[PDB]
RNA sequence: ACCAUGGUGACCACGGGUGACGGGGAAUCAGGGUUCGAUUCCGGAGAGGGAGCCUGAGAAACGGCUACCACAUCCAAGGAAGGCAGCAGGCGCGCAAAUUACCCACUCCCGACCCGGGGAGGUAGUGACGAAAAAUAACAAUACAGGACUCUUUCGAGGCCCUGUAAUUGGAAUGAGUCCACUUUAAAUCCUUCCGCGAGGAUCCAUUGGAGGGCAAGUCUGGUGCCAGCAGCCGCGGUAAUUCC
């Protein structure tokens, strides 16, 4: 069993203390090998350069090519893919542009049927990815 | 092929554009409460059909 | 650095779960009968309802004669006896619990002006209490949510100014009086 | 004139000051709130002096209009009314003259005159002829 | 300087890391808690990185000096002058943050001082960080549909209330906007006050997400046929898709 005395609060304190090494989302957030890991480095959105359409094939039901391209930021820069996370929408994005690529949904997860994509890009040159779908916006001249 | 890389946009470079025409617009904020305030609680529906929702067919 | 104020709070609460089918049916119902323009404001009125059942059911867990169940909680019960709320016979730490929700509403404005006979049609009290045209004793106020007290409930008239009790009247009577006599007599 | 009255409250006379302060409230129905020198000269009919020594100002009229309210004032003589008094409130009909140049001239001035000593002659002529 | 051999530690010393300035506090809300606290208040620290000083009651001062290191300016090439983590502004880094505006009138401070000075600070502009109020229409006469009130009755239709069609109108209704004058304020601008204009698709135009289940709301029609795509999770799409367009 456990220890209770009115004495123990040394054992006590020392038993939680390392036994919180053991649950993720508290590791991931104290021990900092995981935020020297994420490409983001502790943020929400970062901008990177496109050097790649490619097209990942759906997971196992389902059978379909997801959009992807293959993004190298310019913070501290590093090669992640993302999502084009519409219909149309991998046409209005071409080489060497430069897109504000999001998180995808579920912190640092692969969401749906996309085999190991883990972003999604929003506002490709600086006009908004829901501006170019819905025609308000358009590519420079 | 079963769609390699290339027809991205697909469905929707094809489908027919019927024009989003126009009526008369709704009714904003407290009016618009009004308007449905009356629709689903003052009239009492005479008939009968296990009470379907609002936007039956 | 600056003389700026600092101070604010948040007046209302957003429900718990959403879209659950009853609330949102029944709390309608309150949106309809007493004439309101959205939700919000029957979160403001279920937020002022919560802190004063959160605070009196405080003064329940206190032993009795304790001094400041005594200050406390006369202060409150004077606080809405004279809102006009809670009548004044009836006065003790147990019967604000059963006071609901309803009657809060019931002391507007909004709705004071509305069953007096200044107006029909409790929308109609929004269209002349915004609309400037009803005062308080020598006060016009276009606040729909002002909470009349019981004392100033006997002053809801219209005002001086306004059509309904004065005159210059207003630029479609003034453009009555033009459209005939703007080319001929 | 026909419908604008002239209550106040709060009189206090002070011969620390040699003025006598009070506060103002002006009700009018439906007129648009009075002018300062239309309603000084309605105290120099209530306390009984000629409309120079009363300063009115600070009004602020309520929502829906009829009661505004401001501060006002009467002092004992107009060489009182020079001495202890802020001097815009001076000017606000005119007895004192505040137009100079403006605070970016004034501050490039005096650091022009600080890098420079001793030359009474140009200490003073530092920059006047560029006009 | 001369002696003694001590001090601390598993009740965590010593060393390391810190996306560590500390605190009052903030978010949370059954109790116990957990997280944040660069940020206006108090304390500390530092003005590019180290060091040494002068003056003075008080400084190892940096809108003081001396030197070295780092960056950088003018030059007639002999020499000079540097320090925005003060207010604005610029470049750069970035997912990421305001005008090179007006004034000492207020709150106070400094001085030889009722009088001068103060990018302290106050006022405006930018401001969907956020918080509080609060428009985008309400009454009508038809009117078409509902109601314990009408006949001695499921006769026949209503003289009576509520609603939506679809209206035709209207009128002591009004605002956003426009514009005089006041007022405001150091000077103004706002706000409040007030003449004059300013509503029939009030076209003076409410949107953002959804409609399989969780989770409020359609098996309506058209198109595409495991394609395009949707989908936080389960899942939907292979020729009639309640989920795609």
């Amino acid at each position: 069993g456990k220890c209770r005395g009115l004495r123990t609060a040394r054992k006590l304190r020392s038993h939680r203390r390392d036994q919180k090494w053991h649950d993720k989302q508290y590791k991931k957030a104290h021990l900092g090998t995981a935020l020297k890991a994420n490409p983001f480095g502790g943020a929400s959105h970062a901008k990177g350069i496109v050097l790649e359409k490619v097209g990942v094939e759906a997971k196992q039901p389902n059978s379909a090519i997801r959009k992807c391209v293959r993004v190298q930021l310019i913070k501290n820069g590093k090669k992640i893919t993302a999502f084009v996370p519409n219909d149309g929408c991998l046409n209005f994005i071409e080489e060497n542009d430069e897109v504000l690529v999001a998180g995808f949904g579920r912190k640092g997860h692969a969401v749906g049927d996309i085999p190991g994509v883990r972003f999604k890009v929003v506002k490709v040159a600086n006009v908004s990815l829901l501006a170019l779908y819905k025609g308000k916006k358009e590519r420079p001249r | 092929v079963h769609g390699s890389l290339a027809r991205a946009g697909k469905v929707r470079g094809q489908t027919p554009k019927v024009a989003k025409q126009e009526k008369k617009k709704k009714k904003t904020g407290r009016a618009k409460r009004r308007m449905q305030y009356n629709r689903r609680f003052v009239n009492v529906v005479p008939t009968f059909g296990k009470k379907k929702g609002p936007n039956a067919n | 650095p600056v003389a700026r104020s600092w101070v604010c709070r948040k007046t209302y609460v957003t429900p718990r779960r959403p879209f659950e089918k009853s609330r949102l049916d029944q709390e309608l119902k309150l949106i309809g009968e007493y004439g309101l323009r959205n939700k919000r404001e029957v979160w403001r009125v279920k937020f002022t309802l919560a802190k004063i059942r959160k605070a009196a059911r405080e003064l329940l867990t206190l032993d009795e004669k304790d001094p400041r169940r005594l200050f406390e909680g006369n202060a409150l019960l004077r606080r809405l006896v004279r809102i006009g709320v809670l009548d004044e016979g009836k006065m003790k730490l147990d019967y604000i619990l059963g006071l609901k929700i309803e009657d809060f509403l019931e002391r507007r404005l909004q709705t004071q002006v509305f069953k007096l006979g200044l107006a029909k049609s409790i929308h109609h009290a929004r269209v002349l209490i915004r609309q400037r045209h009803i005062r308080v004793r020598k006060q016009v106020v276009n606040i729909p949510s002002f909470i009349v007290r019981l004392d100033s409930q006997k002053h809801i008239d219209f005002s001086l100014r306004s059509p309904y009790g004065g005159g210059r009247p207003g630029r479609v009577k003034r453009k009555n009086a033009k459209k005939g006599q703007g080319g001929a007599g | 004139n026909d419908t604008v009255t002239i209550r106040t409250r709060k009189f206090m006379t002070n011969r620390l000051l040699q003025r006598k302060q009070m506060v103002i409230d002006v009700l009018h129905p439906g007129k648009a709130t009075v002018p300062k020198t239309e309603i000084r000269e309605k105290l120099a009919k209530m306390y009984k002096t000629t409309p120079d020594v009363i300063f009115v100002f600070g009004f602020r009229t309520h929502f829906g209009g009829g009661k505004t309210t401001g501060f006002g004032m009467i002092y004992d003589s107009l060489d009182y009314a020079k001495k202890n008094e802020p001097k815009h409130r001076l000017a606000r009909h005119g007895l004192y003259e505040k137009k100079k140049t403006s605070r970016k001239q004034r501050k490039e001035r005096k650091n022009r005159m600080k890098k420079v000593r001793g030359t009474a002659k140009a200490n003073v002529g530092a920059g006047k002829k560029p006009k």
